[PDB]
């Protein structure tokens, strides 16, 4: 073995990324004049992987904070070989990609 | 069999039989994820059980993706392994030459995988005649031609103002000739134009010709389709063949590609005939030819003659970018066997159809559980 583990893991994480993009892209359609949502996304994209305080009362979509805080509670079928920190890095990378596209940088 | 050709036969057979299960994504996380993106579709009054059940019934979650890039990534992972695929994906593309010779020369008789990015030429299709004092690049519509008193410029998709090299006299003649109020903000390329009509129509035609000629040296290329081509070496006396593999965004899946046998049908063209069609896609100047070839090579099976008609006629130039790397059949066949063992262990059945049904049952039960929990 070795191939299947890594291949499965990367495909599951791609599935989760697709879900993150769907939910965040819809949510960004209704920002306010202060760009509250965009700013919280930008902050998320560089967030300390050990941080949780922001998620207590965050404008981020509920799925995003639930997946960040405890991904194996949010989706209890998630394999344990996918770490909390791997999920948090995935959330950060997705937030970064979305943010650059949304601000017409990319 | 331990040949590249057997690699082809195996990946085709497995995708044909198992569709989305070839990703190795377990049914339970598939269903839980589907619930998380479906909670809003659940009717919120009535009794919860059958609202949830109704959304679970119309879920398409076991139907495979139709993302071309995802299918190409899946092919690369399976045939190269994950590290090899990542290295291949980060590596450089080459633009296919007019006769396709650089790709042909990149196909020695070994087991090879080609990855292709198709690009379309995203040139401006509109112009505005406007006084310079009113032209603001920060707010004007981007990817558009602007005609000022003595200048002709292109505001590109990035908001950069690019001068199109015409003289003061040329641009002023154009500006002065285009006086009809409805043509101050209009289309560049009119199928029914004619300069012998009037000086105005003369100037509109001439401006279109100038822009088209200048654009040929401006990079308006943008990626538009993704696919792969497996070219096993010839290990018997039979003529060597290639096999294109694809999904098409919003149009069809890799499983539908194989089950319609389009990989094989296109393989019948032969390596040279297929590459000749691919090269003609980049050299032709006729939109009917471009459309017909694009449909032949890239439509869902059976849609070849309606894929690129009407609204979808291929008016813009295309180009083909490619990269090539060697496939080791020992690695690819080991990878595919590991996927097969996962499927047989976790979703047992007497045939592939039954195993697919078990996967769907397990995913739907997971989705039902997750939706009931969130509600």
């Amino acid at each position: 073995h070795m191939f299947f583990k890594d291949y499965q893991k990367k495909n599951v994480m791609r599935l989760l990324q697709d879900s993150l993009e769907k939910i965040i892209n819809e949510w960004l359609k209704t920002d306010d004049e202060s760009h509250t949502k965009l700013k919280s996304l930008q902050e998320l994209s560089e967030m300390d992987i050990n941080a949780t305080s922001f998620a207590e009362h965050s404008p981020l979509p509920d799925f995003v904070t639930r997946l960040w805080l405890d991904p194996h509670k949010a989706l209890d079928a998630m394999d344990k070989n996918i770490s909390k920190n791997e999920i948090r890095k995935l959330i950060k990378e997705t937030a970064r990609e979305i943010e650059l596209v949304f601000t017409h940088q990319k | 069999e331990k040949t590249g050709l057997h690699v082809h036969e195996k990946i085709k057979h497995m995708v044909k039989n198992y569709g989305t299960m070839i990703t190795g994504i377990p049914a339970e996380i598939l269903g839980q994820n589907e619930a998380e993106i479906s909670v809003g579709y659940v009717k919120k009054m009535g009794n919860m059980k059958e609202n949830i059940a109704e959304v679970v019934r119309k879920s398409e979650m076991t139907q495979p993706t139709n993302s071309a890039g995802k299918a190409s990534n899946e092919v690369c992972d399976l045939l190269l392994g994950t590290e090899g695929a990542s290295e291949f994906e980060k590596s450089s593309y080459q633009v296919l030459s007019g006769d396709g010779s650089n790709l042909k020369g990149s196909l020695p008789n070994k087991n090879l995988l080609v990855r292709v990015e198709m690009d379309r030429f995203n040139a401006p299709q509109k112009y505005q005649k406007i006084k310079r004092e009113e032209f603001n690049p920060e707010t004007a519509e981007k990817n558009k031609i602007y005609l000022l008193e003595d200048q002709l410029v292109y505001l590109d998709i990035f908001g950069k103002v690019i001068d199109l090299g015409q003289t003061s006299d040329t641009c002023h003649r154009l500006f002065n000739a285009i006086t009809t109020p409805f043509y101050q903000n209009y289309i560049l390329y009119d199928e029914y134009i004619d300069p012998e009509e009037s000086a105005e129509e003369a100037a509109m035609f001439e401006m279109g010709e100038i822009v088209k000629a200048k654009m040929k040296n401006i990079d308006c290329w943008t990626a538009t389709h993704s696919f792969t081509i497996f070219v096993p070496e010839s290990d018997s006396e039979d003529t060597r063949t290639l096999y294109p593999y694809q999904a098409y965004w919003t149009s069809h899946t890799l499983q539908q590609w194989f089950s319609g046998d389009k990989d094989e049908k296109l393989s019948r063209l032969g390596i040279d005939g297929y590459i000749e069609k691919l090269a003609l896609l980049g050299t032709t100047t006729d939109s009917k030819i471009r459309s017909s070839i694009y449909g032949e090579l890239f439509s869902p099976p059976g849609k070849e003659h309606v894929f690129c008609t009407g609204m979808n006629e291929k008016f813009s130039p295309l180009r083909v970018k490619f990269k090539v790397t060697e496939v080791n059949p020992e690695i690819a066949l080991q990878n595919l066997e590991e996927v097969q063992e996962f499927i047989d262990t976790n979703y047992p059945g007497e045939n592939a159809k039954d195993q697919c049904e078990l996967y769907k049952i397990k995913a739907q039960e997971a989705m039902t559980k997750q939706l009931e929990m969130r509600l």
